[PDB]
């Protein structure tokens, strides 16, 4: 950490002086002295750098970075080797199998692996990035009733900052994901609950992607509640995907539309 | 849902 | 902080024993959670990593406290919404010892009370600072964004080039990337207006690159409009189709203010 | 909040 502090400071043309003492500042930078997070945050604040930003410049992040690399390549052998490498880490390997499944259908987490993970998600008092990413990536292997229960826990007990809305945005996406299945399965009490939660999450945000998928999925709701204008909403969301050249989203939702409408 | 590959979740 | 660690750890049903290693004993962890002892940030990060929490996530659940700069922004924010010239005025006296901050406060304040503007010399100290930075962070990006109306176009363009090639983000946090994308589009708008099609072409290529494999539909919608506007200013009929599509998007999403504002631009320039 | 345009970043 002493190293990363140095770089950030010095690349701002900030002297050690005008920032602890000169000695200890200098002394933490050279990785000789340990400083408290309190004093580190104080230093970053003096530098006008957030801790969010500082981190951006970690076991789970390392795993995700490797997954992203191999998945983008659609490299099944490499993802199988990654799976090997993480096989002794239970939730992580379950998540890797879930991801792998989408490009190699023969690979899937077992019912028992999924249950250990949903037991863990159910047990967490406050959801963070870890839990959110695990749920999101394992959702196709979680039965709907369990999915709704966990989604409700997540929505009501996650944290985020005003500076970094990453978690809030993911929670919004996963809530909408749950909502479209609730409507598929005609859990309209569930649907009503999720709609209120999503509208609250979207308030005073840009989040146009989520608003576009929400326009479609809420339109779907409306159609199943007997409002014909829902069709208009769904067709408009499709137009938005089309106008922005968002091929995957357009062809996927158009597919869902053709089957359901 | 179909986001290959943007954002780190595959719903 | 030990209190927050304790809460998060118990919240995950994780034992102190399972967190202990050669770096921190059970005893040292307990004494930290109870506030009897302090531990190093590095050792705290090790604990957090075991709990799959990164220190930025830990900080936001610890308290609603934010940095000086974010505190500044939050104050300025609510005054700009309420049009209160009065307390922005002594917010400005409160920050007189902070050159870049007060220069920025003057820039913002000028948008509701034009009698106050940053001087050319103030702006120049800021642009000199901005050119001097090796990596653009939230600070430099927000400074540039809010002072842009007082930077000469060519310096603004050059500053934008610096920012797009020197900002930092990670896969887990695209906050700065989204901001950089927005400010690049802002520069593209000016470049088109002033008919700098060289600069426009560069910016379009950069913006397309920044939007690749991202969601960012707000920026994609604005870029649909602005690029269409660029296309129009060079005799492609399709440009008007692009702008009308962007309008429809705002409309369809119930974004009335944006719809109104861009439709006004359309009826005027087209 | 909304940027229309710059505007207050990030308002």
């Amino acid at each position: 950490l002493g190293k990363t502090l140095r770089r950030l400071r010095q690349g701002k043309q900030v002297s050690i002086s005008s920032l602890l003492s000169k000695s200890q500042i200098s002394r933490f930078e050279r990785g000789e002295s340990e400083i408290s997070c309190s004093r580190l945050l104080n230093l970053l604040d003096k530098l006008n750098i957030t801790i969010d930003e500082f981190v951006s410049t970690t076991h789970f992040f390392t795993l995700l970075s490797r997954v992203r690399k191999y998945y983008a390549e659609k490299n099944v052998a490499k993802l199988l080797k990654l799976l090997e490498d993480y096989a002794h880490k239970d939730y992580e390997s379950t998540m890797i199998k879930a991801i792998l499944s989408s490009i190699e259908p023969t690979v899937e987490p077992s019912e028992e692996e999924v249950t250990r993970l949903t037991d863990y998600l159910f047990s967490v008092e406050q959801w963070g990035y870890y839990e959110i990413i695990l749920l999101g990536n394992c959702s196709r292997f979680i039965n709907y009733n369990t999915l709704f229960l966990l989604t409700k826990e997540m929505v009501t007990s996650f944290a985020y900052s005003e500076q970094n809305k990453t978690n809030k945005t993911l929670v919004t996406q996963l809530s909408i994901n749950c909502l479209i299945i609730s409507i598929d399965y005609s859990y309209f009490d569930h649907s009503h609950y999720l709609i209120e939660k999503i509208e609250f999450l979207l308030r005073d945000e840009l989040n146009f992607y989520e608003k576009t998928v929400f326009l479609y999925v809420h339109g779907y709701y409306k159609l199943k509640q007997g409002q014909v204008s829902g069709k208009d909403d769904m067709r408009q969301a499709l137009q938005i995907f089309k106008y922005l050249g968002e091929d995957a989203l357009y062809y996927s939702y158009k597919e869902h539309y053709r089957k359901e409408v | 849902x179909l986001l290959v590959t943007a954002g780190l979740v595959l719903a």
